[PDB]
């Protein structure tokens, strides 16, 4: 959370909170009301939103559901979908903490070392999510899929 | 560490004794088996990721652990349970090489308990993962090298059990 | 005691580091007498070239105070 | 002074392999017919110049 | 480092002057852009990867560099060399969003040159390519923003020759 | 090379070189003689094993030479087939050497980060790998061919 | 062992074992029965060996073997003797090991110092092991005496 | 550092060329020698205290050095002279068997000549110190061996001087 | 010197001279006096107590002068002369200074390693300056004696 990140600064400085950290925290809790809205529609159209960016990952490459490619076979496709959807969970808890830490810790840490071992490719992984997005903000207000295009652009640069 | 042949050596040495033909015939023993060991020790080292690959399908893989709330569920945990994984088959590897378990005690036995409880890692679970690698090794390395193979993967399950 | 100012330039042979490791890489320091020949070993065993020494504390050839 | 080799039997028969050699039937869509020396002086994939 | 905001304020400081509304026009001139930089600023974290990618395609790669005997040869050095690319695009997004090049000049130039040098690093070819990632850069980012990206790039590369 | 290898162990505990290190150098400088022909025969028959090798590779994965794949095209199965031969290259100065310090130098540090780069598929650069251990195999003589098979090894096991 | 020293620097790296360094271990292998049968020649001659190599040793030294000397006297000449015998026993360990790893802890650490306490003079110590190498020498063959000859050298190299 | 067969690898490496039957024909010269050099090893390790002993006595002591204000007067600098000896004749050793210079280069050569410019340690008593040495040596290790060990010996010479 | 040492400790603790430490500079500059009258009577005798100590020290020790020793024929006889003439002339500008500081750097600091590639045995050098302490003692007076004794006695610690 923003809360978070403040309190560890300060403790590496060994200092009480600044004013212009204070000033930070003033700002999210402020926007903590609209960011709850953002999460709100993102968690009602989840499943939408999975189903959309699915199909058009898909599209934008074919051999992910091919012989060859990992997602190939009903079962691999729902797993690739699960992903798509785990991701999207992490994208609304970011939402509201107002920073990445919760995303961080339960998705981007040690991910390509398990993708690695899965053998799924990377690049592709990105693109769900980068399709997750543009589904998204059709879904979100202009201003809201601003914010919200911050937190799902961390993911796609995180794992690429 | 302690190896077969360094292994006869401090026996004499804490008696005083010369090296004798009984103790010679220890030494031959591992002699014959070695060329074995070497070969098999490479084939491990070759195929060593796809070996934790098959064996997290068999056992971790698809499961409560990688569903939420488990031990290995988040990219962090996951990347650490195949990274232990990756130890064991190392380490293993060493041992057959060696001809001795006494290295697996210095090295990973020693302290992997206590480790494991502090964090919450089920241990049932993790002797499972390495009963399946030792399943894929033994396939892999042939019958003869197998029976070696064996008896390390079993000495380290024993440990953490 | 004697202090030796020294220039090296060192490279990661062995591994490429994400974070920035200039300071490392190009660092003229002061160093005492007594660890010099370690460090000079160290450089050397790195594969880093030894760019300039020069005795910044100390006189040559004294016999005691050093 | 023999040779020696040819341990493996020699030819399997009419039936089994032969015609080994199909390398140059049409454009290298494959390997063969790409010159190994070629390789030495690749230039770009776009190969504008 | 120094932002526009702090390169202000210590021009004011050493004249001891309180601030004045001259001053505060250029303060406010840098909080109009702002919003702007921090757009450009995720789209360049976003594409990153891709950045350096097409840039090494349109410079490096396909190159006698690339070839034997050549600096980029070797995948160490290959490696080597597109994280510096990496590492020269990402303090041209801190110093686009701190409108100010003094960070380039504390961190990324200071040394260069001479660490190059024994090195054997060809700095020609090092500006070409960050050369190469300043036309990319402002493809991705739009004009409006490309101009004030474009002045880092070009401190950088002037600095390196 | 076996003989830096041995030095530089040596000169790290600031140490003359221990009876059973010098026994290893005698070894390896008997080797030598049977290790420079198996060199020789690899390389005169290097076209061959790399055109083998590389139609193998794309028989076992279509995909790469598919439009989705990056050896799709003329010129990029080209630079395919020309990273086969690097690394045949590699593999025989490795044999010379009687150690994988010359190999890993050129060829198995950063690769990783080259390749991910480039976006070329690892694990089918190591299928390659494999293909061209299978062609180099045939060519040897068995006791020859199991020498070479390590130092192919390593490179697969490297290049995972 | 050279076993133990390969896994050690294998370990250390945190990789599995090299190409060369499993090359290493299979030509030990091969060589081991040759070893053993040198150790067994040593044992066997052992008690000759140390005799004829203190009388050379007393020759070549008047000083240890007089009233100023630590070897003056019988129960210290004993001693001189079963330090002989003990440097024997720790070489032929060594041949069988293929290396010096076993004979280091036992024999050579500490050494200086503990002659040092016990006021014995090193380099006369180092004349009594070459003394020991020259008989040796003389019981095995050509090639066997080689191979014994560089773990004699090594105890004078670390007597010194 | 290199030696002779990797001296070679890297000089084709370079080009890009695959070993040919000159380059070959140059790894068989060095593989030929090996043997001896191995043995010579092996004679200067073990002797490696006498060696230093008898160059000193033959060009260093009794001599003006050793008097009170010479460089090697003291017993820290007599000290530190003969530690030096010890250096240049182990590297020497390893270059021999290496079959190359470089690690003289990398490892002795490189950045002594400024230490000793400071400290104003006598370059022609040093080199003086090093040529007793080769002399020495050459008696021990025979003729197998004396004309490859001596050539290492006069690259560290000609280095300082 | 006195002073040296509590200047030296003084800039470590990075602060100006306790109050101890500045008497004990005190006391050093009154003994001063009697230290330089001490130093003057064993420069004066000095031809003499080498040559007692040298006869006693041969005495002591029959093997140093003997076909085997060190020590043995003229000019080696002569050099080991020479270096209790150092020792002592050591010993006098440690008096005058107060503390060994001056000794220790020309005569105690690679000693060892001096005394071993010269091959001299270091116990028998301590005997030697121990003989040339009680030729001195003689000739001071009793509480002279004891401060010389110190200086004595030190060089015999620093080598043994
Ligand atoms: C879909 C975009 C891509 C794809 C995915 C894919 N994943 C698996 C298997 C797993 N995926 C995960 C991932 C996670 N666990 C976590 O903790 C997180 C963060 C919260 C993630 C994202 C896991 C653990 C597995 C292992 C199996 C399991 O869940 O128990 C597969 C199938 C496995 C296989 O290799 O066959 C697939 C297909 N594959 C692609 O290529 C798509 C681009
Ligand atoms: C073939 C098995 C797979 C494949 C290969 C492939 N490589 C490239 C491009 C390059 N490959 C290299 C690699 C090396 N340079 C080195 O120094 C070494 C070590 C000695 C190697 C292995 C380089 C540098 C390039 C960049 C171009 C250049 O060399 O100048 C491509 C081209 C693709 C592209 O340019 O984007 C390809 C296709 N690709 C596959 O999918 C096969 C499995
Ligand atoms: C790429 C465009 C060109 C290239 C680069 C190249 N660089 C190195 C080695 C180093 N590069 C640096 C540079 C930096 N380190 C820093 O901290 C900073 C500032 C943030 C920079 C810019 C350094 C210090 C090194 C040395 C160690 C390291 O890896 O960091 C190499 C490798 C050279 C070698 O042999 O070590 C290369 C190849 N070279 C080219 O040919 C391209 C044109
Ligand atoms: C002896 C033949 C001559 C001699 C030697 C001498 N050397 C020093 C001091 C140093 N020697 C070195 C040198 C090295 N650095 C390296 O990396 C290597 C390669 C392994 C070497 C040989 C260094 C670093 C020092 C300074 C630090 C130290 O003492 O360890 C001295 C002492 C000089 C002084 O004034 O203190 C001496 C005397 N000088 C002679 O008179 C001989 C001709
Ligand atoms: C006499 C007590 C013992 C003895 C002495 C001995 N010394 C040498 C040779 C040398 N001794 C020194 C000593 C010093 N030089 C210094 O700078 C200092 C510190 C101030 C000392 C004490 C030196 C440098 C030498 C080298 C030769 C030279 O004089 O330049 C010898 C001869 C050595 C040889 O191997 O021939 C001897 C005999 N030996 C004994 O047995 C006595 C117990």
């Amino acid at each position: 959370s923003v809360l978070t990140k403040a309190i560890v600064n300060a403790d590496a400085e060994a200092r009480y909170l600044s004013p212009g950290e204070l000033d930070r925290i003033k700002s999210f809790v402020a926007s903590g009301e609209r960011r709850l809205r953002i999460a709100q529609t993102l968690t009602e159209a989840r499943e939408r939103i999975v189903k959309q960016a699915g199909d058009q990952l898909f599209q934008k490459r074919p051999d992910v559901v091919s012989p060859g490619g990992n997602a190939y076979g009903e079962k691999m496709t729902a797993l690739c979908l699960r992903d798509l959807d785990y991701y999207l969970r992490l994208v609304t808890y970011g939402i509201v903490a107002g920073d990445v830490t919760p995303i961080e810790e339960i998705g981007i840490i040690g991910v390509k070392e398990m993708y690695n071992s899965l053998q799924t490719p990377i690049p592709a992984v990105a693109e769900g999510v980068r399709a997750m997005k543009n589904v998204a903000t059709s879904l979100l207000s202009g201003d809201d899929a601003a914010e919200a295009g911050f937190y799902f652009d961390y993911l796609v640069g995180a794992m690429q | 560490m302690q190896d077969a042949i360094t292994a006869v050596i401090n026996n004499y040495d804490v008696q005083g004794k010369y090296l004798d033909g009984a103790a010679l015939d220890k030494l031959k023993a591992y002699f014959t088996t070695g060329a074995v060991r070497v070969r098999a020790a490479a084939v491990i080292s070759s195929n060593a990721t796809t070996i934790i690959k098959e064996a997290a399908a068999k056992a971790l893989i698809y499961s409560d652990l990688t569903r939420p709330g488990g031990n290995m569920y988040t990219t962090r945990r996951y990347a650490a349970c195949i990274r232990d994984m990756d130890y064991f088959l190392r380490y293993a590897t060493y041992a057959m090489l060696a001809g001795d378990p006494s290295i697996l005690d210095e090295r990973v036995l020693n302290g992997l308990k206590e480790t494991y409880n502090s964090l919450g890692v089920p241990i049932a679970a993790t002797v499972g993962g390495i009963q399946a690698m030792k399943e894929v090794v033994g396939g892999l390395v042939g019958p003869d090298a197998a029976k070696e193979a064996s008896i390390y993967f079993d000495y380290l399950s024993s440990g953490l059990s | 005691s004697r202090y030796f100012k020294v220039t090296a330039c060192i490279p990661s042979l062995k591994r490429v580091r994400t974070g920035r490791e200039l300071q490392n890489t190009f660092f003229t320091k002061l160093v005492p007498y007594e660890n010099w020949f370690t460090e000079q070993q160290r450089i050397q065993k790195a594969g880093g070239k030894v760019l300039s020494v020069k005795l910044f504390t100390g006189v040559q050839g004294a016999n005691t105070g050093v | 002074i023999d040779s020696i080799k040819i341990e493996d039997p020699v030819k399997p028969g009419d039936f089994a392999n032969f015609l080994d050699m199909a390398r140059g039937i049409e454009s290298r869509t494959g390997v063969w017919s790409i010159s190994y020396e070629s390789l030495r002086t690749l230039g770009p994939p776009e190969g504008g110049m």
